[PDB]
């Protein structure tokens, strides 16, 4: 006890690590990296 | 193969289907509008030659003329298309009409093939389907969407109706064909282990299979009026017919004509009348036994440096669906990185399947990325990993059976085991311990041969 800093951000575990709910803006841009090449 | 070699080929799957037929059926599909599919469908020339000598000969021919006509440099060719005469079931061996074996066709179907080559009439000229004169004035790109969506409500069955609420019967249909499996702990039905390879190739020629599996029923259905219909977007577009078709239907047309729409090989206007046109998927399934197309830029690349095979991302609304489908990878947070850390994944679709040929023909054959733009191999040394996780479920077998133990003599435990195999209830034998396993479908009939001997 005693020690609580600071860091502690990562958070990815587990075999659903569904890694799409926190984006805001990147829907709208991902019809232009397809028109562009 | 698992249920796939019969829809490469086209004239193979169309011999094999004749020959379980009724006899009155086939009476009636000896038609004109079947003279140009039982040829064309072909490819050596040997077997396709000898559709122009049965009509201009009118009385049979002995079979020395025909082994004469190798001359004597060409009858190894000849034993090739001997198994094909019989597969098309048209030609018919007399005792002696003029020599010795003489070979004649049947004159019902010779009569219409002269009708669709040289000779004409009038009825030919009035039925609709395989003719219809009517004209296209029509968006034609409009119509280029709904041909798409008859597809994708298919793939929405394949995983598990993700947000389709139709009421289409396709999840039974594709059942039969050993493409389709019914979940045993649920009730939406999955995918079978021939289903992955129909969402590679995208191939119209598994529709022509589709068509034809209401007629394996062979009860109150016919061939000649699903050959006469089939027949109308095989001529690719501009091959309508208006409202004729309207004043000359029945009830079973009706429900043939259903069924060949939610396809994808033509569309129907609404309320399931008035004016009907043709797809454009249509076209490849006369063109060639394959086909490929619809992109431009292919933006997708795979990597061939490390073992995990990261597949192509960002693409469409095709490729989205399809990868969850296969193993079910996973994604992190850009543009959908899909297959990073497949090594848990993929062996959890391979327990229910020997999906092997699959994933290595949507790993090297997805878009044609690799073998265009480098030159060695696609896959490095992953060739021996993928056959080893298809080892692992052969480590064991759920299986039932009963032992036979404690006999008395070696040469009597000899005569047993031949009772087993001849039946076809025998799985693995001894004549070391003496063991053999019975399966318990044929045990009543084992134990009355040992009370005997």
């Amino acid at each position: 006890p005693g020690n609580d800093p600071q860091e502690a951000v990562p958070s990815a575990a587990g075999k659903q690590v569904d890694e799409s709910g926190t984006k805001v803006d990147e829907y709208g841009a991902k019809d232009y990296r397809l028109q562009m090449p | 193969s698992r249920g796939l070699n019969r829809v490469h080929l086209q004239c193979r799957n169309l011999q094999e289907f004749l020959g379980g037929l009724s006899p009155g059926v086939l009476d009636r599909l000896y038609g004109h509008p079947a003279t140009c599919l039982a040829v064309f469908r072909e490819l050596p020339s040997l077997a396709k030659n000898w559709v122009m000598r049965m009509l201009f000969l009118e009385q049979p021919l002995p079979q020395a003329a025909v082994a004469l006509w190798v001359k004597k440099e060409f009858s190894k060719a000849q034993e090739e298309s001997t198994g094909l005469l019989s597969g098309l079931r048209i030609w018919h061996t007399q005792l002696l009409p003029g020599g010795l074996q003489g070979l004649i066709l049947n004159p019902i179907f010779r009569q219409n093939l002269r009708i669709a080559l040289l000779g004409g009439g009038k009825a030919w000229s009035d039925d609709t389907s395989q003719l219809g004169p009517d004209k296209h004035a029509r968006d034609v790109p409009s119509l280029d969407k709904y041909a798409e969506e008859r597809w994708e409500v298919v793939l929405h069955f394949m995983v598990g109706s993700p947000s389709a609420a139709v009421s289409q019967d396709l999840a039974q249909l594709l059942s039969q064909a050993g493409l389709m499996k019914s979940t045993e702990p649920g009730e939406p039905p999955c995918i079978t282990s021939a289903g992955f390879q129909f969402l590679l190739l995208d191939t119209p020629a598994q529709l022509w299979y589709f068509m034809l599996q209401y007629l394996q029923t062979a009860q109150s259905r016919g061939m000649d009026l699903v050959e006469i219909l089939s027949f109308l977007f095989q001529l690719s577009f501009s091959t309508l017919g208006k409202d004729y078709s309207v004043e000359g239907m029945s009830d079973s047309l009706l429900n043939f004509l259903q069924h060949l729409r939610e396809f994808g090989l033509v569309f129907q206007r609404k309320r399931k009348s008035r004016r009907y046109y043709p797809t454009r998927l249509a076209i490849n399934l006369s063109s060639g036994v394959s086909g490929a197309g619809g992109t431009v830029h292919q933006p997708g690349f795979i990597v061939v440096e490390t073992n995990y095979r990261l597949y192509a991302y960002t693409e469409s609304e095709l490729q989205i669906a399809l990868i969850a489908l296969f193993s079910e990878m996973l994604y992190r947070f850009p543009n959908m990185v899909v297959a990073q850390v497949t090594r848990e994944s993929v062996q959890q679709a391979i327990a229910s399947g020997i999906t092997a040929q699959q994933i290595i023909h949507f790993l090297r054959t997805r878009a044609h990325p690799v073998m265009l733009k480098q030159t060695p191999v696609l896959p490095p040394t992953i060739t021996d990993q993928i056959r080893l996780w298809e080892l692992e479920r052969d480590r064991l077998r759920f299986t039932e059976g009963v032992l036979y133990n404690q006999f008395l003599s070696q040469v009597d435990f000899e005569l047993l085991l031949a009772h087993a195999r001849e039946l076809g209830v025998l799985v693995f034998e001894n004549s070391a311990k003496r063991l053999m396993v019975v399966t318990p479908a044929g045990h009543s009939d084992v134990k009355r041969f040992w009370k005997r001997q």
